């Protein structure tokens, strides 16, 4: 989820959260 | 006298399902029809105005697209708007609509929160959405008695609208809500070959019934690389959610040929694989659709309209706006006028329709029930065919041409190992 | 003639550092600060347009604010826009007025996403930021010898501007840009007890370096429960990013401050636990002028906005606004003395990036990107009162950890706690 830079419009919250770059 | 119609899409770009020149004809076509019923509209003639929800690049943008709504706001104080159909475009826009007391139709915004009913009121969506995904999952999961956990994978590009984001989001909050269980999820990068073996190694440990969410070529190579690994029909079942159906092709399917002599090992693997896409409508008043369809967006419209399965959505978009002009009809028999939102929102809320793409059912939310096709190998010819079908609206799943699973053990894998996992 | 000033943000909710009840008194004794020298914008008065970025609820929202933003553009044509300060609010905003070409300014805005200037072309931010956040912990890392993993844990709803979120955003993603190790985010609920045995059993398994970003009494609470567990300062450390300080309460004169203090019995305990907390602040400026302009601050918005401004450090935000307006119009001023015109956004923001300045709030360093450097103060208990206290600076440009009144960190053992377990993980 903090693949950050994604305020856009980024009220759309949910939960999916992993990853792992 | 005069209904006008604000219309925010992609005016100029052509590579999205609901770009003007895919959507323009459609509409132009549901306008022509509604002009032809004396018993719409009496009295009533609807003008369309048009803004580009692209920016300057060439892609449906989160500032352009809510900029263009404002414009059409003062330039012509429209009674609808229709579009847009990226969720980040659709997202300020149907929440500026929502302020306004202005009803939006859509077929595109399919993510869960275009679904909140207090921040997207009089936003009706008459195209496919991404919890509907989540009902044919649990209705899948319930039917194979898949009790426990379930592995999903997604990628998305990250320039882009986050399709798979989307996607996996619906299915993975719709299906908690109704089965609470067990949902592993894992996001990766396609270009990016760090990823294989923690995919891989995430497969191994926490998932036996997996959806993965990628391009064609990326869930082709998990298929290679997983029986390459010793995975196969056994304990793993592995699902590819290909909405639009990209890695096959309509109309006229090889959805595991490249000609790259990995078609043998991919056969065996795809043997694991089934394909989850929306369903084609196959009643015949669809297929008239798309012919028309054709001819007036290659001749006003100067494009070529390939079949294929993303034609549902200007389909949606056509039928949707033929559902909201009753709707209005019906507001003014009862004496309402064309700017009363709720009242004709309402009327379009829960309710049944006859539409090029057949029977289509607005929810209680303001959603169309989403049905879905479950392709599947041949035992015999290998060749992937639809195998299953569920209708969105009776939830109820039903075998095509008495077709069966196939299932390497006889019956499905358990969706939990022997001794845990 | 006169140059427009468009301000978004709350007109009538006073509950934000960034209401317009606090940033109001501020700019104005700005605006005032700039007819009192002549030196700054030669043949050019101020003027200033308002709109709220609140909605009928009163909360600042993302729908409100580019509306009115829009609609300030097209009635009155502004150079600049002012706020907004919620991370929701400013985001469209701010995305607006890029495209607009029309400067921005903000103390508000703290989250990451607003650091990518290739979208936020033009945004020019005054106030503290998420990333400068990771920059002090990877400070705080390297004074300590962390090269391995820390957990982060962090509070917040849905329904609101998520500001612990934003938070950990910020120092997830600098901080591991920065020293590559191994950072653990878990999120839970205050409110639901659930996540209670949960957040426990997470600490006891995901690290050893803690950083919790929730509400004072939240904090509290999951320090008690720590007691229990037999987690102390010899093995675990816990972080509280409280970085408005809700947590203490200012103007005591001259006071060793009672973070914990609640008084109900559990306070004996609490202190024990509270031996392994550490406390994140943002830093007070030190500065006379900083004291003089809430002086000044303080008496105005009683005296014409009808709010009585409490002290803390919420008040840099307003602190923030009135600085970075005058740091915008030095740079109008200067980009006039070489012939270039007011509406020459790329320009003035170019002026104002990189370069430093002189305002209320002391020395502010806008950097290459942007984005004002910003100081964090880390607060300790002392080992024989355990009265929390600053006993760490970091400075935002020199990016240097400077210890403050002869203070030493408090450690059990006397050396910090490695972030790896005595043995291992298993
Ligand atoms: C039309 O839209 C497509 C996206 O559907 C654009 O292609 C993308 O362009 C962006 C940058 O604009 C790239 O980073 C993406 O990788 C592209 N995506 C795909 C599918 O290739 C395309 O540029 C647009 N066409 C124009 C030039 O108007
Ligand atoms: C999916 O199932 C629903 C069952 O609710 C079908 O809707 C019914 O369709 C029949 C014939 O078209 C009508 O007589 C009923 O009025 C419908 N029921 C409701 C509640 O609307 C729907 O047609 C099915 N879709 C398909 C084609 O499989
Ligand atoms: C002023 O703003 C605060 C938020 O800073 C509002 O308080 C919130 O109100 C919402 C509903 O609007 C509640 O769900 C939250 O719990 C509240 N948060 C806090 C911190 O209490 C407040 O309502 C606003 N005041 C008005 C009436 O304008
Ligand atoms: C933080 O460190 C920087 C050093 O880079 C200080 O900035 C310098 O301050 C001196 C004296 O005020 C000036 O002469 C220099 O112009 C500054 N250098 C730069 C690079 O701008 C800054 O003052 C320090 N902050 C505090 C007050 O601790
Ligand atoms: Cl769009
Ligand atoms: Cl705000």
């Amino acid at each position: 989820c903090f693949g950050g830079r994604i305020d856009r419009i980024g009220a759309q919250s949910g939960l999916g959260c992993n990853s792992f770059r | 006298s005069d209904l006008t119609v604000a219309v925010v899409l992609p005016l100029t770009n052509t590579s999205y399902p609901w770009s003007w020149a895919r959507v323009g004809p459609a509409v132009e076509l549901a306008l022509a029809r509604v002009k032809a019923r004396p018993d719409l509209l009496p009295g009533w003639t609807v003008r369309m105005v048009l803004g580009s929800s692209e920016n300057a690049a060439g892609v449906c943008s989160d500032t352009a697209a809510p900029l263009a709504a404002v414009d059409l706001k003062w330039e012509h104080s429209p009674a609808v708007f229709l579009g847009p159909g990226c969720v980040y475009s659709a997202a300020p826009v149907g929440r500026f609509t929502a302020h306004w007391r202005v009803p939006l139709l859509t077929a595109g915004a399919p993510a869960l929160g275009i679904g909140v009913k207090d921040e997207y009121a009089l936003t009706t969506r008459t195209g496919p959405s991404h919890v509907k995904l989540g009902d044919f999952v649990t209705a899948l999961h319930r039917r194979l008695g898949w009790e426990h956990q379930a592995l999903v994978l997604y990628a998305d590009r990250l320039g882009d609208d986050r399709p798979c984001f989307f996607i996996v989001e619906g299915l993975y909050m719709r299906v908690r809500e109704r089965l609470n269980i067990t949902v592993n999820h894992q996001e990766f990068v396609e270009g990016d070959p760090d990823h294989y073996p923690k995919l891989l190694r995430a497969v191994r440990r926490k998932g036996r019934v997996i959806y993965i969410c990628s391009s064609p070529d990326a869930f082709r190579n998990l298929m290679l690389l997983a029986l390459n690994a010793g995975l196969t029909g056994e304990d793993y079942v592995f699902f590819h959610l290909d909405v639009f159906g990209q890695s096959l092709k309509s109309a006229q399917q090889k959805p595991w040929e490249r000609g790259d002599g990995q078609d043998r090992s991919a056969r065996q693997a795809f043997q694991a694989a089934k394909i989850i896409t929306y369903k084609e409508p196959d009643n015949p008043e669809y297929l008239e659709f798309l012919k028309q369809l054709k001819l007036l967006a290659d001749k006003k419209f100067n494009f070529t309209v390939e079949d294929g399965l993303k034609n549902i959505i200007p389909a949606s978009f056509h039928d949707g706006l033929l559902l909201y002009v009753q709707a209005v009809t019906e507001t003014l028999a009862q004496g309402g006028t064309v700017t009363d939102g709720e009242n004709i929102t309402q009327r379009m809320w829960n309710r049944s329709f006859q539409g090029v793409t057949g029977y289509l059912k607005i929810d209680r939310n303001g959603d169309r029930d989403t049905d879905f096709s479950l392709w599947d190998m041949d035992p015999e010819t290998g060749a992937f065919r639809v195998v299953l079908n569920y209708n969105g609206t009776s939830q109820e799943l039903m075998a095509v041409s008495e077709h069966k699973l196939y299932w390497p053990l006889g019956y499905p894998p358990p969706d939990v190992p022997k001794c845990g996992f």
